[PDB]
């Protein structure tokens, strides 16, 4: 009763198609489904299937293979809101007791459509010490890796929507309470595009 | 209408102590589960009921552990007594039948459960909002607020801003997990930084009124404290920011 499932995360782009998988080696399953989790939620449904076929719903198609033991998810045109880890639950007849894949993460990045890669320099407020650069609206097809020490912290790339104009971007945020950082050099281990700022 | 409801939705508690979970399934349902959750193992199943008659306990671990429904409308999971491997979310699902057959189960919203060695280690969130830059404005007719909370454990807490006393979505994004201020010792305190993104016109405003917020989930009433500090209970930490034209 295990079942097999790479932990990922796999990231991809607004629109890309996207593969997700299970394998087991107990026949006695005969069913299975998939379940869908955000982050700090409980999983839902989302998928199930009987024996061998393929359902498709919208935007998503389900397939189980009994020979192969093998069960695979696919979302065609990925949207943001498809952000989430996906667990494949597979059960037999005689309990229904539901056994879980430890699920895959996935990461679909926004389609940012007009990038203007820059890093800003934010001031304390009221009165802190500690500087605190931006690095902001650059494309998704970016990656932010970590500062080589640890006295430079850095957060991974997250995206906001300002409905209001239907616009949306970017942003990492690196602070450090060290006098030798700077903003400039402050994404230095990362690969940047171009643009770059300073006052 | 109304899902599973789970409580409590946050467990902070030192080792030894015994810790009860409680859950509420949907109106009918006569199916009612137990999941544990962990980064390791995965989503595992500890034990399932029917009309109240437990059917699978496979999954739950020794004595330590203990599940009933007195009755239908009504499940508890006790840990006596607690110990840190049982950190987890702790997940109550319910159905019926024939959703079963379909394999529909509804789940609640969980229980984070935390048990630590001590609660000396237990610190609330330190809270800082830096205000935007001005290049941001003048190269962007938009301004972007940063909000950094740092030093908190255990990892606990949930951020969100207000914008004239109401709180906004729209224009926001929260670090989806925070990281370890120092990854090199086996625990460690956390941080997590969050971002809202206003129009430059907004924020020039001077009546406009910004505040970061981020609740932290640590003691309670009953827990002992003997220590010279402030007592890291539950509580909310913020700073703020006003609207400025210059």
């Amino acid at each position: 009763k295990e079942v097999e499932q790479d932990p990922g995360p796999l990231s991809v782009p607004e629109g890309a198609i996207v593969s997700l998988n299970c394998t087991y080696s107990n026949s006695a399953f005969q069913y299975f489904m998939w379940y869908r989790q955000y982050s700090r939620k409980g999983p839902e449904l989302l998928m199930y299937t009987y024996s061998s076929g393929n359902k498709e719903d919208g935007r998503f198609t389900a397939q189980v293979d009994k020979s192969s033991k093998y069960i695979s998810l696919f979302i065609r045109d990925s949207q943001p809101s498809d952000s989430a880890t996906y667990l494949c639950a597979m059960r037999g007849d005689s309990s229904y007791k539901l056994i879980f894949g430890s699920g895959t993460r996935l990461l679909v990045r926004p389609d940012i459509q007009n990038p203007d890669p820059a890093v800003y320099q934010l001031r304390d407020s009221k009165s802190s010490d500690k500087s605190v650069c931006l690095f902001t609206d650059f494309d998704s097809q970016t990656n932010v890796s970590q500062s080589k020490d640890s006295d430079v912290y850095i957060t991974d790339k997250c995206v906001l929507d300002m409905r209001s104009m239907d616009f949306k971007s970017n942003s990492a945020v690196a602070w450090s309470n060290k006098s030798d950082f700077a903003c400039a050099n402050a994404f230095n281990n990362s690969i940047i595009p171009e643009d770059t700022f300073f006052p | 209408d109304a899902g599973v409801i789970q409580s409590p939705r946050h467990e902070v508690t030192e080792m030894g102590q015994q810790v009860t979970l409680r859950c509420k399934p949907i109106s009918g349902h006569d199916y009612l589960f137990w999941y544990r959750q962990t980064m390791m193992r995965g989503l595992e199943l500890l034990i399932y009921f029917n009309n109240n008659v437990p059917i699978d306990d496979s999954g739950m671990p020794e004595d330590r552990f203990s599940a009933k429904m007195p009755n239908a409308s009504f499940s508890t999971l006790k840990i006596q007594p607690s110990e840190p491997r049982d950190s987890a979310v702790y997940f109550c699902a319910s159905s019926l039948w024939e959703k079963l057959a379909k394999n529909i189960q509804y789940f609640g919203a969980g229980t984070r459960l935390s048990v630590l060695e001590d609660l000396k280690n237990v610190f609330p969130p330190e809270v800082a909002v830096f205000e935007p830059s001005e290049a941001e404005i003048s190269h962007t007719q938009k301004a972007t607020l940063v909000c950094l909370a740092t030093g908190f454990y255990p990892d606990h807490v949930e951020l969100s801003w207000w914008v004239n006393g109401k709180e906004v979505h729209s224009g926001v994004c929260t670090d989806p997990q925070p990281l370890k201020e120092q990854p090199a010792l086996n625990d460690s305190r956390y941080a997590l930084s969050s971002r809202l993104r206003v129009s430059a016109t907004f924020w020039q405003d001077p009546r406009n009124h910004f505040r970061c917020q981020v609740q932290f989930y640590g003691l309670s009433e009953n827990d002992e404290w003997t220590q010279d500090r402030a007592k890291p209970v539950t509580q909310i930490v913020s700073a703020e920011a006003w609207g400025r034209a210059d």
